């Protein structure tokens, strides 16, 4: 995650075992019950795409729902990218780039590059962004494994 | 196991099978086109009489949860 | 929560993983008993209204319950609104705006809001009118489930 | 399970039920409005005659607490 | 590992013991599970070679994939040193040398020389040269041992 | 269950029956001087008669202590 260091800037620091070990244990018990999602949210808080791809990646089982929220991922991400085309002409020196789907994803960006886009000023929330869409996509489990 | 030895049950549910599926197909590294070729053929065609019945009747066109809430009784 | 850093300044900090499932095992263990409201009371020590709605919403069982607990936040928030009437004329712009129901409640107001309000010179306990409510909705718990 | 598919027993305790009731009501996503009109008519609708007789004495404007008391020796 | 310290230089610091058993614990209940590869990367992070010859060092059991790795772990490092020949005449005084396939394998490096290809400018990433490796050969096995 | 419905058993230990009562006063949360009219009056009426004969025999004046070493044998 990126987090405040005490010197008064925004570092990433990495994310704990025991944290990493409580969101195995909440999916291990609770699987698609309705906690799990502030849960979810409470354990994301400062979290990259980098950490939120991890966080799925490391799920074991309930791989028909695993697959139905990457493919809800990738809807939510070819919307990004419908509605926000690219920009007009080449990218500036003095800037960078503005983020697709698939950074928000975290799949084409890489860390140094979720950090810029976070602690530049403004900031743009990609975290809050791949969070609805697994918050949306997590509904759409929710009310399917409904019984 | 091999992901052409995945098949559903007779009396399986389709649920159980496609989880089933996902983990099998979440151990193939092919690419991408190749993998969507394997989810619309494979899956379907080892599918029991019963839902692939079913199967047939939603046609093409259609996504995960509409299947696996199609084959429910099944 | 808003801690205190090493530097002399209230600076928010997130709650810990093995907090969050000791408030968790308490309510799985003890229920509605009374020791439930100072065991409360100690781990929501320095708490904004945020983690207070994070605590509450993932609560997973005693439905019945965390539904007379809302209308009872609901119902002292109305109790709020109607006592402290909203002040004269616009917004100053040297000055941030007065909290309603819904801001102590969590609901209409930002972390970096809650974070004004808190650190900001008065400050407003938001967190411990919130508190009372959360204290006198779980009274009326306890009086009820007493059996 | 549907919400519409939750009911009381004929010996389950309201309490029980209204419990059953608000966990699937926890798993609705509907506007708030919906789900108090869902509230107040389905919740009694579904309760078993010996306390859908009581809850009928509460009247209109009556609140959990008085109508988990209500209910109670049911 | 090697981490970053509060005065924002960085330096080595040892991996923890609850790691350490977190990675025996996830080796003896997933075995060859393809989460154990996400997992490994993310315990991974920060790592050195030495490091990581500890953790394949301290497994138990499963002798013929341990096998199997490491033989793979040579073939890359042969690899490695086919494809980037050494270098033009003596080393200089004010330069430290180049790694080979071993440095890389951890082998032939001292600690000390693994601190200061890492931290240099420019760094060289021979934890990530060593990481891809090991993924591979993770992969080598997760489709050997798949039944 | 209400503090009125806290008895002392034929065969209960006064000492398990005292616990009741302060666990029960516990969950009451009237003024302290209702609750000392609570103390001295419904804790010896709802006494087995055995007992409530021995505490009789303390006079007015008696602290806990005192009391629960007096009902022991009983």
């Amino acid at each position: 995650p990126i987090v405040q260091n005490l010197q008064g800037q925004m570092v990433h620091q990495a994310i704990s075992p025991r944290t990493l070990n409580a969101w195995v244990k909440v999916v291990e018990e609770k699987a698609f019950s309705p906690e799990v999602i502030p849960m979810f949210s409470a354990l994301s808080e400062g979290a990259t795409p980098q950490d939120l791809n991890t966080m799925l990646n490391t799920v074991g089982g309930h791989q028909a729902a695993m697959q139905m929220l990457k493919e809800t991922i990738n809807e939510e991400a070819a919307e990004w990218d419908r509605l926000h085309p690219v920009h007009a002409g080449p990218i500036a020196p003095g800037q960078m780039r503005e983020p697709r789907g698939s950074d928000i994803a975290g799949t084409t960006s890489t860390l140094q590059e979720q950090i810029g886009w976070m602690t530049h000023n403004p900031p743009i929330p990609v975290g809050e962004i791949y969070k609805r869409w697994i918050i949306l996509g997590l509904n759409k489990i929710v009310r399917m494994y409904s019984p | 196991t091999s992901i052409l030895d995945i098949r559903q049950g007779p009396k399986e549910p389709f649920r159980d099978y496609v989880d089933r599926f996902y983990k099998t197909l979440r151990a193939e590294q092919a690419s991408q086109e190749v993998k969507n070729w394997m989810t619309e053929t494979l899956l379907v065609q080892n599918a029991n009489p019963d839902c692939k019945t079913i199967l047939k009747a939603l046609g093409p066109g259609a996504t995960l949860e509409e299947m696996m809430t199609a084959c429910q009784g099944v």
